[PDB]
């Protein structure tokens, strides 16, 4: 089995700016027959990869001239000449020459945009649920750059630190932009035993913590 | 062309599952069809491939033991003794030249674990107000929340799922200008496939 690596894991890039992506094999992919059968394809979050480029250079229907294929032997590189919001998914280098067909480990492109703090947003749980004896109490941080940031749940004071569940989205296809939602679940006991529910986020946007609040 | 494919599949361990591709918008003998394994965060293995004209069949080593490939303009696969490395995307997929086109892909949870469907909460509290719904307790995986049955599309945030006690839970969020809600309202719906769930909860103060 040919074994492909790509270079690098992670690319962070400016909208515009140009993006190279690279390949190697562990052995020539050049076939007996002349031709050096390595592709490009796109895998865009939720979806099937889709071909870019095929033999090096050559593009699939209806893509843009934007992308470009090049390299030889063992050496490929795919390259985006200037980034674009919707550019973003991962990238995989395949190849052909060889059986079994054999693909990359990818290459996830990151678009690197201006800082943007969090829009938070606090909610109680919802009488429907606390009628079944559950009380999950929700924080939305929404539409944020960059993905690093720090929640704290704070029930009257104190910190609560178990019981707390947290899932951010991907980059933001359109604005480039994170999500996240913190969940801290308890009975519905333990809740009404309480008054002010805290959520506080920490991100370099800020220097003094992002606080919701409400009280119960 | 397009390749149709299942979806979803929930198997025991132990037990063997066939998966099906339904090829269309070309001569389906024309061909050869491929299989690919896809799991969650890693890259894509290559599995093998079969004639449409007769059925000459060559397979990668790792799934000698695994596939048997098979066809009819459905193309079949069938793995064998499930374990959770198999809990993978399946995509049947014709990978030649510019003849590229896969299929949607047939995820496949391998567990003992019983189907659940969800609960779905309403998560209601500027210019603009964020609402969501809160989705937990479902298994296996796949659920897909849309907002006015997916016509409220621009402001959507959908969260991954997370395992919380052997059943996952996720949420989504929609945000619409301050002066349309409660005025008008917005309805988040749950779709949960494998349960046969549909439910929609509407957002009230
Ligand atoms: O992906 C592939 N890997 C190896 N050989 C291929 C593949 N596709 C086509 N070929 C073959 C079949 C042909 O006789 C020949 C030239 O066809 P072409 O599709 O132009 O590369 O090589
Ligand atoms: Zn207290």
């Amino acid at each position: 089995d040919v074994v492909m690596t790509q270079t690098p894991l992670s690319l962070p890039v400016s909208l515009g700016d140009q993006a190279s992506i690279s390949c190697r094999s562990s052995q020539s992919l050049v076939h007996s027959n002349g031709n050096t059968y390595l592709h490009w394809y796109l895998q865009k979050p939720g979806q099937s990869p889709k071909l870019l480029i095929y033999k090096v250079s050559n593009r699939f229907s209806g893509v843009p001239d934007r992308f470009s294929g090049s390299g030889s032997g063992t050496d490929f590189t795919l390259k985006i000449s200037r980034v674009e919001a919707e550019d973003l998914g991962v990238y995989f280098c395949s190849q052909s020459t060889h059986v079994p067909r054999t693909f990359g480990g990818g290459t996830k492109l990151e678009i690197k945009r201006a800082d943007a703090a969090p829009t938070v947003s606090i909610f109680p749980p919802s009488s429907e649920q606390l009628t079944s004896g559950g009380a999950s109490v929700v924080c939305f941080l929404n539409n944020f750059y960059p993905k690093d940031i720090n929640v704290k749940w704070k029930i009257d004071g104190k910190e609560r630190q178990n019981g707390v569940l947290n899932s951010w989205t991907d980059q933001n296809s359109k604005d480039s932009t994170y999500s996240m939602s913190s969940t801290l679940t308890l009975t519905k006991d333990e809740y009404e035993r309480h008054n002010s529910y805290t959520c506080e986020a920490t991100h370099k946007t800020s220097t003094s913590p992002i606080v919701k609040s409400f009280n119960r | 062309v397009q390749l149709q494919q299942s979806g979803a599949e929930l198997v025991k361990p132990g037990a063997s599952v066939k998966l099906s591709c339904k090829a269309s918008g070309y001569t389906f003998t024309s061909y050869w069809m491929q299989w690919v394994k896809q799991r969650p965060g890693q890259g894509l293995e290559w599995i093998g491939e079969i004639d449409p004209s007769d059925s000459y069949t060559n397979y990668n080593q790792k799934f000698k033991g695994k596939a048997t490939l098979t066809v009819d303009s459905t193309a079949y696969m069938q793995l064998s003794s499930l374990t959770s490395e198999d809990s993978a995307v399946y995509y049947c997929a014709n990978l030649r030249g510019y003849f590229d086109y896969w299929g949607q892909g047939t995820t496949l949870t391998v567990s003992s674990a019983k189907t659940t469907p969800p609960s779905v909460y309403p998560l209601a509290p500027g210019s603009s107000v964020t609402l969501g719904c809160l989705v937990k307790g479902y298994f296996p995986e796949s659920v897909t929340v849309t907002w006015n049955s997916g016509s409220l599309s621009s402001s959507v945030h959908t969260f991954p799922a997370l395992l919380q006690s052997g059943l996952y839970t996720m949420s989504s969020s929609v945000t619409v200008p301050s002066s349309t809600w409660p005025s008008q309202t917005v309805t988040c719906s749950v779709a949960h496939p494998a349960s046969s769930t549909t439910v929609d909860k509407k957002l009230e103060p």
